[PDB]
């Protein structure tokens, strides 16, 4: 997996370019997915220039005459099965090319070698051919290229007309050619011997290899494409395609002409994200622009509000952002116009890109800095690419533009600064608006009647609205969601409860919104859409709002500015309409909107202020969905905006779904009225009304940012109208008709149920004399509210049955649980066998079943030490595995006690914070686990209050006592699936006996992710649900995120069976398991092991108080105080009795069915039937999508291999074979090898042996030292312990020193290299991620996110990049150079020193949590002196030597950065 | 204030008269809370989910809600909430055996932290409302033309 | 792919419900894939059945005409989205068709439904 | 204690046997018989009378302040059969080590090498 490009700077063709391209392709085999077959690949491609002499000699040989101009060569994939479709394709191509007048020289068959392809990639192999078209009309080059592009589009459309499959055009141009296929990377020149010729010479070359998540390859999906090559994945494609569908209807350009009619549906069907992006890129380039301009217009830079960029670039970025919607997502691009060659990065800068200039005027760029072998005395400058940066080469002029020079050259074409001044803001409009027209607030009776009509209780104002107006942040809950799903409910649940949010698993990383907030914008523009193929001042004349949510005064100002161009639309249907009134109202409004848009109206205000005793209010989401979809289908959405006035909007999830459906601006007036009414009673205290409204709006905007960042989208303009949700319980027809692109895997209620519910609530509100609001139960149990899974009698009965040890009481509990009306998906399924019952005693033993239950991980931060230890000792007694969760563990618990109790935990977790991950924390377990997303809060990081952090937890996590610890949402190690494979390889290297588990969350599209993670040698999958508990998390994430595990498990099982992969990995489920029936159902669906969790906590005393986050749980389960911890009443025998009863129930059920083991029932889905609730509820749920049975074939339906899935062996083995005297004799050693970029995790296995032998701190520093010469691989020296010293001469790729544990790393350029040490990148991204101890001396510049989550390490580096020193917690870091934006963000412990010569730190620093000053104490000067002296001694640098020579005058150039929280805890005060 | 103060406060019932004095008269033995003491004893609640104080009360009042509306002043709204689900609140608070119905199953009572004094706060919030005229009869708006008969004038009858 | 199936299902359900008939649900036909060869198994489609009931009380011939029109419309709509490997072996209130790419004698083995009484 | 082991993996059996004991031959991996040295072939090593400190005198079991001249012959190797006998002895006393013979380049060394 990777992209790469090679370019001759001066622009002269030569064979060395293609030779080096092939050599680079031959060395990316370590990142791809290995297969046991040895021949099966998943894609490869190269893209070069056309060898004119080759084809001209071929034409001469055939018998024609060599033409004067350049040739045109097309490469096509035709069908292979039938010999008649080939003839049709050929005649179509020839009748479409000859329509312009060009002369066709003939066809040629490309020589291939089919002995190297596998079997699955060979059954669908297409027929590869080439067509040689010459130019005889004598037209210029650019006109010829335009004609060829038009001809290609016409041929595609014509062949789509006849419905012919397996047809593709890999390229058709007079400049370039593409050789791609479904072979391995190294076998590219073997399948295509043409490239082995001596005449194939080019001045540029691009190459790409991909990594697929499934095992069904198709040839037309192999990159590079035509004028694009992409690495990564784009988050926003469902929203960008919907905007292209509206942009098309107005675009036109005189270059194309009438033929423009044949390019209207620019984005066809059957493409990926990197295919649609490439299509729009090409259609924008072919119309006049240049590759840098298109790259800036499609994937722009982060428009920052900082004085570190000239105003010209700011104006350019403003113009680009206004004209087009960004295409976000992790993306490394290597594109090529006909003239330029560009390599660029996305907004956040996630994927790596590194380049190199040689003295031959040759630039080589790629994902790894050691692909092409280059003698070390030929380099002129090494470098990298930050976020939004780019590097370009002009071939026609032979010049090289770096980032700043290219920006300064691009800011010259048009007067952008004079153009940007046309835009008008809104704050000016609301300030010039006179202090008049303030309307009178509604009556208390009217307000209560309008609130009761929508179901707003008093608990939605005392619990989730008071914190917003009081503080500015949302509420916080402390337990899972045990309330019924929307359709199975019986109260009036609003329509916004049927839409679950989305998030990103391993395929994409989420975005942190607390620290990286500078790259997230909430800009809204009215009057923006237009011709996207123009460059004039009329393009930037619009109205700009700084937030999509509006207050009433701002709404009135905007309405008065709009004036006579807006058209108001009613959204109410008559209560006396009849059985089909809602459908008629929808029809009516969606016709009036279209009729008003055609009449000149350019603004649509969809209001519902006409709701009264005889008119019910249409659900706002349905109305805006219908209107937006109709406007999109009728080619009119490009003309207007869409403004909604809602009366139900009170929570952040409402605004999210309204903007996701397509609304432009959202106005909520009833919430403002309620706030004003609650204020005039004097409840908020002494704060004015404007401050309250500002706090409310700020809270809503922060919640919107949080919801937006769960998916990876940093802009609102590309998130609007995309449908980033999932409907559960809405009928297939309704969703497919009124909503753009959402999946409803089970059909639900149509329109009649919605109408019935709305009418019932409206009648209840408007015909009954209302005097107060119902107390309501949605977040806390109430007798009048809805039903809950955990009531009082259930808890008491379970605790009694567990304490007194009476199985009859446990059966009573189980019956009480299984007698309630249906509340979850698994309540409509019913077991039905066909055999005869067997005696109970014949089924397997209780032990063999109890060894299938595990308890999930619950951190020591949330729980108390007593409860954690109690669970651990109780689960190790029956023989089953326990779990420790994040937050580390106590080492004193590593040995059995004197009484025999074993307080250890057999499953260690690797969270996103790496809070206790050391080298010994991993060698004390039997199964590792990677936590990608939790059940309760998916796509987010766990939290911990400031008062929960006592001294013990502070020492256990290596942090500061008394500071809020919030985990980062993303992983900083897992940005794609190849990084996940790398991390799993690392984990399997550090612990040679354990298994690796990947934990996901149920949602739609999990099947492909599971098929992808199963190829990364993972061997246990864990599928959590939406109902899992948590320690502390927001309420909207608890209630409105996730999906039941019945969907995820039954999808993963089928997708894994389809790919012939189920026989390798195990499945494990958890979340909402209470009885034995649930366990048997989960086993039938496909799972093998089970997690219990919350029920266990109830067995130890927890009574569902739901105050875990407040640190005042009365029983003392989740408490860190002492006087409350003294109230603990837990006991391991309780948990043992719980598990015994739970296993005996499963034995009883399996005996009653007719089987004698759980292995006989796993996967047998046909033993389940779906029953209806009755003929009075009328829900059309069909669970058949999860009852479909995929026949396995030869293999069984479960894991049938012992031991973990093995991995290849790196250099470490040789070292272990050479330093045997260290392990037997106990002596020093010294080794020297040659490192290559194809060797990962050098020095990790040795660390494992040393840890097992002596321990982490058993050896003196430098006991065993290794010297490497060359480009090291990735994760060099991960998890190295004290006593190991690595010394690399050259460079390292990425993750260098990840998870250091006392070792020592030294990276320096080779002695014979003529390079300035302080102006060349030497190491890559994510250095020292989560280190705990050790040292690292580098003699160059680091990458991005340098030293994130550092805890005890000490690093001296000669430079840095963006986001450096982020969220650091302990250690010292000296940077002798420049830094990037957002420096020292979220830092909460340690110290830093920056050597600023230009005095530009106060512009880059993130000065909120840290203070920076000048060194004024000698004790801190001697520290810096000793650190730099050690640097000079180790790496023998020259810059640091000069700094040490002139010490007295350079000491006054250092800035000292110290966190704010450590200002009163240090020994020596930084002041005097 | 944020009402979770069962950690740093101790439960104490209202004023009581000694035994040597109780034996003579026929009046009550307890007294009504003071304002600053009621606003303190109603603050020991925890607003626990799944409130056992309500599951075991035969009339099932919304106990946490008026315990909250009492701990923040706002006594009239608390009276409304208490009265809207019980016809004789003060009589119940005076005679209802609380050690077996509500005070005997409070979550902080099961953990040996003592029990939130519920019935005494019922008395306080329902008698201080009587003195200021917040109590009014429920006269029907439109007199319906029907007549119903009952036998007995006990609690059920009334 | 498990996503094209959902698109086909939603198309069928949005085209059948346009006339007003009541959809009872889907059913998966039981099969036995141990008898098919290898070349006829690599392209095997997913066989399913849909049970549509008549609630409007129209006559039989009008019902057959509606079903034929619905079948034609579904075919055209699914051809519009360019979805391959989709077929309707029958849609009627009178007859049914059990066909495949197995041997002649193994027909009742691949389709055990016909072994019913 | 720095792990720096001061031992030597090769022990010599000189012509004088100045320190050859039973422990001196069981504390090696690979032995070596020295027949003739490169600088002085057919001669024994010398050591001046003032070079012999007390430490060397104790290490060689000799008299302090006395010139030590090794005997040119071996008194154990008078022909190839005695060499085979000595090699058998050395391979019996140490069951893990190898036996190395050290010669000096001259004409006729080929037959001697084929014999050893
Ligand atoms: C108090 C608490 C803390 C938790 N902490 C973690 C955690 O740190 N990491 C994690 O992956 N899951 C954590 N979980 C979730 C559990 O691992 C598991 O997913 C959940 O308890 C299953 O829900 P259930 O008990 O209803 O089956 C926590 C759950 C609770 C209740
Ligand atoms: S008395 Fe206890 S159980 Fe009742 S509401 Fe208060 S905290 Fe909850
Ligand atoms: S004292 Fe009041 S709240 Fe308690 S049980 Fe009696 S009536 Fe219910
Ligand atoms: S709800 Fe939470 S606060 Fe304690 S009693 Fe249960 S773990």
């Amino acid at each position: 997996c990777g992209v790469g490009f090679i370019a001759a700077i001066d622009g002269k063709p030569r064979r060395s370019v293609v030779e080096k391209g092939i050599e680079a392709l031959k060395a990316v085999w370590h990142r791809g997915a290995v297969d046991a077959d040895g021949k099966t690949g998943d894609g490869a491609g190269i893209h070069v220039a056309v060898p004119q002499k080759f084809f001209k000699d071929h034409v001469k040989v055939i018998g024609h005459r060599a033409p004067d101009n350049k040739l045109a060569v097309g490469q096509v994939f035709l069908p292979r099965i039938s010999l008649d479709a080939q003839e049709a394709c050929r005649c179509i191509v020839e009748t479409e090319i000859l329509a312009f007048g060009y002369y066709i020289y003939g066809w040629r068959q490309v020589p291939i070698n089919v002995d190297i392809i596998g079997e699955k990639a060979n059954a669908t192999r297409p027929e590869i051919e080439q067509i040689i078209v010459g130019n005889n009309k004598g037209v210029s080059d650019e006109q010829f290229e335009l004609d060829l592009y038009i001809i290609r589009r016409r041929i595609e459309k014509a062949v789509k007309g006849e419905q012919i499959n397996d047809f593709y055009i890999c390229s058709l141009s007079a400049r370039s050619i593409i050789y791609k296929g479904m072979f391995l990377a190294e076998q590219l020149t073997t399948f295509y011997p043409d490239l082995l010729d001596e005449r194939f010479e080019s001045d540029f070359a691009i190459y790409h290899q991909r990594y697929s998540t499934n095992t069904f390859p198709t040839w037309p999906l192999a990159q590079p494409f035509r004028m694009l090559a992409h690495n990564g994945e784009i988050n926003t494609v469902k929203g960008n395609v919907n905007w292209m569908k509206a942009h098309e209807t107005r675009m036109e350009h005189p270059a194309f002409g009438t033929h423009m009619q044949d390019l209207k549906p620019v984005i066809g069907v059957g493409l990926s994200d990197s295919g649609s992006l490439d299509t729009v890129f090409e259609v924008m380039v072919r119309a006049g622009r240049t590759a840098p301009m298109v790259k800036m217009m499609l994937v722009p830079q982060a428009l920052t509000s900082s004085q570190t960029t000239p105003d010209n670039h700011k104006a350019l970025i403003q113009y680009c952002n206004s004209v087009m919607e960004p295409w976000d997502g992790p993306a490394a691009l290597a594109m090529t116009d006909g003239r330029w060659v560009v390599g660029g990065m996305d907004r956040n800068g996630l994927r790596p890109m590194r380049y190199t200039i040689t003295t031959d005027g040759l630039i080589i760029g790629g994902s790894e800095t050691g692909m092409v072998k280059i003698d070390e005395t030929q380099v002129i400058e090494k470098g990298r690419l930050g976020p939004g940066e780019m590097i370009a080469v002009d071939l026609q002029s032979g010049k090289l533009y770096r980032d700043r020079e290219l920006k300064d050259h691009l800011a010259t074409l048009k007067p952008w600064d004079k153009w940007v001044q046309n835009t008008t803001h809104l704050d000016e409009l609301v300030k010039t608006a006179s202090l008049k027209g303030e309307p009178s607030d509604m009556d208390k009776a009217e307000l209560r009647r309008r609130q009761q009509a929508f179901g707003l209780t008093m608990e939605d104002m005392e619990l989730i609205l008071h914190p917003m107006v009081e503080d500015g942040k949302e509420a916080i809950g402390s337990m899972g969601d045990d309330s019924p799903i929307a359709v199975l409910s019986d109260k009036y649940r609003g329509l916004h409860h049927f839409f679950r949010q989305n998030f990103s698993q391993v395929t994409n990383p989420p975005i942190d919104s607390l620290r990286e907030r500078r790259v997230m914008s909430l800009k809204t523009r009215l009057g923006n859409l237009g011709n996207i193929l123009d460059e004039d001042e009329t393009q930037t004349r619009l109205l700009q709002l700084e937030s999509p949510v509006l207050t009433t005064a701002e709404f009135r100002a905007m309405r008065d500015y709009m004036g006579d161009t807006a058209a108001e639309i009613d959204a109410t249907f008559p209560v006396d309409g009849g059985p089909e009134a809602l459908r008629d109202a929808l029809r009516r409004i969606r016709q009036e909107t279209e009729d008003a848009v055609r009449g000149g109206a350019t603004h649509v205000i969809l209001t519902d202020e006409a709701m009264g005793p005889a008119r019910a209010a249409i659900p706002a989401i349905l109305a805006t969905g219908a209107v937006h979809t109709h406007l999109i289908r009728s080619n009119l959405r490009t003309f207007t905006s869409l403004n909604v006035r809602t009366a139900e909007g009170l929570d952040t999830h409402y605004f999210a779904v309204l903007i996701g459906v397509g609304a432009t601006t959202v106005n909520a007036y009833l919430a403002q009225e309620a706030i004003a009414e609650r204020h005039r009673r004097g409840l908020f205290g002494s704060m004015p009304l404007e401050k309250g409204m500002a706090n409310y709006k700020k809270a809503i905007d922060d919640g919107l940012l949080k919801i937006m960042s769960k998916m990876g989208i940093s802009v609102i303009s590309s998130y609007r109208g995309g449908g980033n949700f999932e409907a559960i319980g809405l009928s297939r027809a309704l969703v497919a008709e009124h909503f753009p692109a959402m999946v409803s895997r089970i059909s639900g209620i149509g329109l009649n149920g919605i109408q019935k519910k709305v009418l019932e609530q409206h009648a209840t509100a408007y015909n009954e004399e209302v005097v107060a609001l119902p107390v309501g139960g949605f977040y806390r149990f109430r007798k009048s509210g809805d039903r809950h899974g955990w009531e009082g009698g259930v808890i008491h009965t379970l605790q009694q049955a567990v304490t007194n040890d009476s199985y009859t009481t446990f059966k009573k509990y189980s019956e009480q649980v299984n007698k309630r009306p249906p509340m979850q998906l698994r309540d409509l399924l019913e077991l039905r066998s066909t055999k005869a019952p067997v005696p109970v005693d014949e089924v397997e033993s209780i032990t063999a079943i109890r060894k299938r239950f595990i308890t999930p991980g619950m951190s020591m931060g949330a729980l108390s030490p007593e409860a954690h230890g109690t669970l651990n000792v109780a689960m190790n007694r029956i023989g089953a595995k326990s779990d420790s969760g994040e937050g580390g563990e106590d080492p004193a618990r590593f040995r059995p006690d004197k009484n025999g109790d074993n307080w250890n935990s057999a499953i260690k977790q690797v969270a996103s914070g790496r809070f206790g991950v050391t080298a010994e924390y991993l060698n004390q377990c039997r199964e590792l686990e990677i936590k990608v997303a939790q059940g309760a809060k998916p796509g987010e990081g766990g939290q911990l209050p400031g008062f929960k952090v006592t001294e013990m937890i502070a020492r256990l996590r290596h942090s500061t006592p008394g500071v809020m610890l919030i985990s980062p949402p993303p992983h900083h190690d897992i940005y794609s699936i190849e990084d996940l494979a790398q991390l799993i390889y690392d984990l399997k290297q550090i612990n040679p006996d354990a298994k690796v588990t990947v934990k996901l969350v149920s949602r739609s599209g999990i099947g492909t992710i599971a098929a992808g993670v199963a190829k990364a040698n993972a061997d246990i999958i864990l599928i959590s649900g939406n109902s899992g508990g948590t320690g502390a998390s927001p309420q909207t994430s608890i209630k409105f995120a996730g999906l039941p595990w019945e969907m995820g498990l039954s999808e993963v099982h089928q997708v894994l069976t389809l790919n012939r992969l189920r026989h390798r990995v195990r499945l494990r489920t958890d979340g909402g398991l209470k009885t034995g029936r649930d366990i048997v159902i989960a086993a039938m669906l496909g799972a093998e092991e089970f997690g219990i969790g919350t029920a266990s906590l109830i067995a130890m005393g927890c009574i569902m108080v739901r105050q875990c986050h407040s640190n005042t749980c009365p029983v003392g389960v989740c408490v860190q105080d002492d006087k409350l911890r003294q109230k603990f009443v837990g006991t391991p025998e309780k948990v043992v009795n719980l598990f015994t009863f739970l296993a005996e129930e499963v034995r009883e059920i399996l005996a009653g069915l007719g089987f004698r083991s759980l292995n006989e029932v796993i996967g047998r889905t046909d033993l389940l039937h779906q029953v209806s609730r009755g003929a009075e509820h009328l829900d059309d749920l069909d669970l058949n999508p999860r009852l479909a049975q995929v026949d396995p074939g030869e293999n069984a339906r479960y894991c049938t291999l012992q031991g973990r899935n093995e991995v290849p062996d790196t250099l470490d083995a040789r070292i272990v074979a050479d330093a045997r005297p260290l392990f037997e004799e106990g002596e020093k050693m010294q080794l020297a090898y040659n490192a290559r970029n194809t060797q990962r995790a050098i020095g990790t296995r040795l660390s494992s042996m040393v840890t097992r032998k002596f321990g982490m701190f058993g050896l003196q520093p430098g006991h065993i030292t290794i010297r490497l010469r060359g480009t090291a691989g990735q994760s060099l020296g991960a998890f190295a312990v004290q006593g190991i010293k690595l010394e690399v001469m050259g460079d390292a790729n990425d993750y260098v020193g990840k998870g250091l544990s006392g070792g020592t790393i030294v990276v320096r350029p080779t002695t014979s290299s003529p390079l300035e040490t302080n102006k060349n990148t030497i190491i890559g991204n994510t250095v020292l991620y989560g280190a705990t101890a050790g040292k690292l001396f580098a003699a160059g510049q680091a990458g991005e996110r340098f030293a994130v989550r550092n805890s005890g390490a000490t690093v001296v580096v000669e430079g840095c990049g963006s986001n450096g020193c982020e969220y650091m917690t302990g250690g010292t870091a000296v940077i002798l150079g420049r830094v990037g934006d957002n420096f020292a963000a979220g830092m909460t412990g340690g110290m830093a020193y920056v050597y600023d010569l230009d005095d530009s730190l106060p512009l880059y620093i993130n000065d909120e949590s840290v203070i920076f000053q000048r060194i004024e104490v000698g004790h801190y000067e001697s520290q810096l002196k000793h650190l730099i002296e050690e640097h000079v001694t180790e790496t023998q640098s020259r810059f640091a030597a000069e700094i040490l020579n002139d010490w007295a005058r350079e000491v006054t150039k250092f800035w000292q950065v110290v966190p704010k929280e450590m200002l009163n805890r240090l020994e020596v005060p930084v002041h005097l | 204030q944020r009402m979770l103060g069962f950690v740093h406060t101790a439960q104490r019932m209202p004023d009581k008269r000694p035994a040597a004095e109780r034996r003579q008269d026929f009046a009550e033995i307890y007294a009504r809370f003071s304002d600053e003491r009621a606003n303190e004893q109603a603050n020991r609640c925890s607003q626990c989910g799944v409130p056992f104080c309500q599951v075991h009360c035969p009339v099932s009042n919304n106990i946490p809600d008026w315990l909250k509306l009492t701990s923040e002043g706002r006594l009239e709204e608390a009276y409304e909430v208490s009265q809207a689900t019980n016809n004789f609140p003060e009589i119940c608070g005076r005679i209802c055996p609380q050690d077996r119905l509500c005070e005997g199953n409070c979550v902080i009572e099961q953990s040996t932290h003592g029990a939130v004094t519920i019935g005494s706060v019922e008395k306080y919030i329902n008698d201080t409302a009587w003195d200021q005229g917040w109590v009014k009869p429920r006269t029907p708006s439109r007199e319906l033309g029907l007549s119903v008969g009952v036998i007995g004038a006990g609690p059920a009858g009334l």
